[PDB]
């Protein structure tokens, strides 16, 4: 456990102090090769391999050999620079990087612009795939000069190892770029290059992060018509529901920095982003119920995600898959919904507020006899005296709660000439006043005479935005 | 003197390397804890990053009066006067207004990615680098900037929850004056060799504006939609077309397809030799007589301008 650390100290001393002492060309990448060995030797330890290849590049950094492979990468030859740089890849963990963004950027980035062998390319991919992962400044810093440009060169070649870090590079990328670093990918089209990378059917661990880029760049709301412009996201619901996650724990563990980036693919309301999100957090937390460390999920707070996946679920494969991660947790799966809200009695509500995450106020609902139809006209005052929610940050989570349950409804025992998908067409998030203007006696045939006090006091529509908005279109569009 | 809330405010507002560096290291030189860079993402947040929001910027005494509340980023970038006058037991309006300061210098370093739409925090900075603060304000409204024409000053007041009414009246000036204002290439492909090489031709053609469809209903009408015609001719791309009369393979289906058109095949020869004509069915022999292009994987951008060159 701790005298592997003994055994491979001194023999790495040893290794570059010969590598400080040859200034040849043979001998250097025979010293490369012998370091860059003993490290693939430090890998491969069951359990115990980790620590200990920290520990190694953690004296590999000390003894300067970081600024000794930042000038081997400068030397004029080609082979003892294809063995630095492949050394480097292995090396550069969670405490080198930062060394390397303080100095190394310009070295690498030079050698993002020498391209054409592949021993070079397969390895400085990879050192960019670690490069994209340190922070937002550095990731502006390779996009803005020829960084990005390596990467997109590369995505066009067929090694079935290169085109792995591509994809990682370009998904570390856009998990850590920021907004303008997403704007510099897509505006060069980043998402059209992977293409090729979602669809070879070679590899399916990088057709995987190719669709976890795509996600990503498609959870940016500026960004998504030309991502759907590219065509890249219909390969990915289909592929995500031919693959299992229990096949791939193995090869996919992340730190919990890693996994908050995972639970904003949720709530981005894209199903392919939520089809990816489900299948990696299903897979990553097999590997967390494996071992003991299922707070995790609780601290970040996936778990009231997944369980809005499943009561909210159009689709059957991310469904499944939230299911199948709430299994692999500690708690109960939960129930899809009735989707006829007004058809609601009071049982339904009490299960809505025990999926929802109200279970305390489910003997305020039960004792006042409220089903849907007193559900879907539920106001401030009613809340606060006769239901006990005196908090109004509480009863605002009551109405963002209100709000997804009212996007997600079935208005068929009440709408009689199709008003939610006239204010669908308008805007995604005006169909949650759909029963405030068809319990009012409403349809198309009578918003051409509707005022702004008929829509605050009736309909109870409180953004005075969306007031005028819906009179605008209603006098515009309604008015025949 | 004060110089420590500075180097924590430093540390959690970083966006150069250099600075954060210097302090975290003085921070460390010191006797107190170094802080965490905040995640940008702040409509993402949940519960734990506000917690450590309220940690990082010295506000520890109401944690546990935003942990009863459940308070996320969503609740943070919407908190007002009475939430916490009430709420959350913030009685004094100093503190209040101290808090509404760190609300000020979060709102400014935020990312709104989830959320906008048009880029409107960007035009926000470009009024003045103190009205992306509001961004929230007007996204969570539905607004973007093809509605700001029509929005009034009680809109502003009321939803948007602007109380300077100088921000109120350059925010409406600003918004009156400047915001007033079938495919054609079809790709045939073996699916199990040539499925790299389609993807890349298809990349390659719609980065020149080319609509290229890839992937009896759907198909044969594909073929009748698209003007132009690629074969990819792998490594055993026509294997499974030799003596299929009985007209089984997909491929042999696009083949004859396009030969019954009479469109512009454009065959891509990827280190395929040329087959013969009497193992293929007759009406599919005239693909071996068009002008096929070789494929260069160090040359590929002169290979695709040949090919864009026998297009129409």
């Amino acid at each position: 456990v701790q005298d592997a650390l003994e055994r491979a100290l001194p023999e790495l001393q040893q290794a570059l102090s010969a590598l400080k002492q040859a200034g040849g060309a043979r001998a250097v990448g025979a010293g490369l090769a012998e370091v860059f060995q003993l490290v693939e030797e430090a890998w491969l330890l069951p359990a115990v391999g980790r620590e200990v290849a920290q520990g190694l590049c953690d004296a590999i950094r000390l003894d300067g050999g970081l600024d000794l492979l930042l000038r081997l990468l400068q030397a004029p030859e080609l082979e003892t620079r294809v063995q630095a740089a492949r050394l480097l890849e292995q090396i550069l963990v969670a405490e080198n990087r930062d060394r390397v963004a303080r100095i190394g950027l310009g070295v690498i980035l030079n050698l993002a612009k020498e391209r054409e062998p592949v021993e070079l390319a397969r390895s400085v991919a990879g050192i960019l795939e670690h490069m994209f992962k340190h922070s937002e400044e550095t990731c502006q810093r390779l996009v803005a000069a020829g960084g990005l440009d390596a990467v997109l060169y590369w995505c066009r070649r067929t090694d079935p190892a290169l085109l792995r870090h591509c994809a990682l590079a370009l998904g570390n990328c856009a998990l850590h770029g920021g907004q303008a670093v997403q704007r510099r990918m897509v505006e060069k089209r980043a998402a059209e290059w992977l293409f090729p990378l979602a669809f070879s059917k070679e590899d399916e661990l990088l057709r995987l992060h190719a669709c976890l880029a795509v996600a990503v760049l498609a959870t940016n709301k500026e960004v998504e018509r030309e991502v759907e412009r590219s065509g890249t996201l219909a390969l990915v619901e289909p592929l995500v529901a031919s693959l299992d996650p229990g096949r791939f724990a193995r090869c996919l563990g992340r730190g919990p920095d890693d996994l908050q980036r995972l639970v904003p693919l949720l709530d981005s309301n894209r199903l392919e982003a939520q089809c990816i999100g489900a299948f990696y957090l299903c897979a990553e937390a097999a590997i967390k119920s494996l071992q003991g460390k299922t707070k995790v999920f609780s601290d970040i707070g996936a778990i009231q995600s997944l369980k809005r996946l499943v009561s909210y679920s159009t689709n059957g494969t991310k469904s499944a898959l939230a299911k199948r991660a709430l299994r692999l947790l500690g708690e109960e799966v939960p129930r899809p919904i009735l989707p006829s809200v007004p058809s609601w009695k009071e049982a339904e509500v009490q299960t809505w507020l025990q999926q929802i995450g109200f279970s305390k106020y489910c003997e305020s609902f039960r004792e006042q006899q409220v089903d849907g139809d007193l559900l879907l006209r539920l106001t401030e005052e009613e809340l606060q005296t006769d239901l006990g929610m005196k908090s109004g940050i509480t009863r605002k989570r009551f109405f963002r709660e209100l709000t997804e349950l009212k996007t997600f409804a079935n208005y068929s025992t009440c709408d009689r000439s199709n008003l939610a998908d006239w204010l669908g067409s308008l805007d995604p998030r005006f169909r949650q006043y759909t029963y405030g203007l068809v319990s009012c006696g409403l349809d198309r045939s009578l918003l051409h005479r509707v005022s702004e006090q008929q829509l605050l006091e009736d309909c109870g529509i409180h953004l005075g935005v969306h007031r005028a908005r819906i009179l605008t279109a209603a006098r515009e569009m309604l008015h025949s | 003197i004060g110089a420590i809330q500075s180097l924590k405010r430093l540390v959690s507002y970083s966006t150069n390397g250099t600075k954060s560096a210097l302090a975290k290291r003085a921070l460390r030189l010191l006797g107190e804890e170094v802080p965490r860079p905040i995640l940008p993402s702040v409509p993402s947040w949940k519960e734990a990053e506000v917690q450590t929001w309220l940690q990082q910027i010295g506000f520890s005494k109401y944690c546990e009066s935003f942990r009863e509340q459940q308070v996320d980023g969503d609740l943070l970038l919407r908190l007002t006067e009475e939430e916490l006058q009430t709420d959350l037991g913030m009685k004094s309006g100093i503190t209040r207004k101290r808090f509404f300061r760190e609300l000020t210098e979060l709102k400014t370093f935020a990312n709104y990615s989830t959320c906008d739409r048009s880029n409107l925090a960007d035009w926000l900075g470009s009024l003045d680098p103190r009205f992306r603060q509001y961004t929230y304000g007007l996204v969570s409204c539905g607004l973007d900037r093809s509605l700001l024409h029509r929005v009034s000053e009680q809109q502003l007041l009321e939803d948007c929850g602007i109380h300077l009414g100088v921000h109120r009246a350059r925010i409406l000036t600003a918004a009156r004056e400047m915001l007033h204002s079938t495919p054609d290439v079809f790709i045939s492909y073996r699916r199990n060799s040539g499925s790299q090489l389609a993807s890349l031709l298809k990349v390659h053609l719609q980065l020149h504006g080319f609509s290229v469809f890839i992937d009896e209903d759907k198909l044969i009408q594909s073929v009748m939609g698209a003007r132009n015609f690629v074969l990819v001719l792998s490594p055993g791309a026509l294997d499974k077309c030799m003596q299929d009369h009985d007209c089984k393979d997909w491929v042999h289906k696009e083949i004859v397809t396009a030969l019954s058109c009479g469109k512009n095949i454009v065959p891509i020869i990827d280190g395929f030799e040329w087959p013969e004509p009497q193992v293929l069915p007759e009406d599919m022999q005239a693909v071996l007589t068009f002008n096929g292009i070789k494929w260069s994987h160090e040359y590929q951008e002169a290979t695709i301008e040949k090919i864009i060159r026998f297009l129409q």
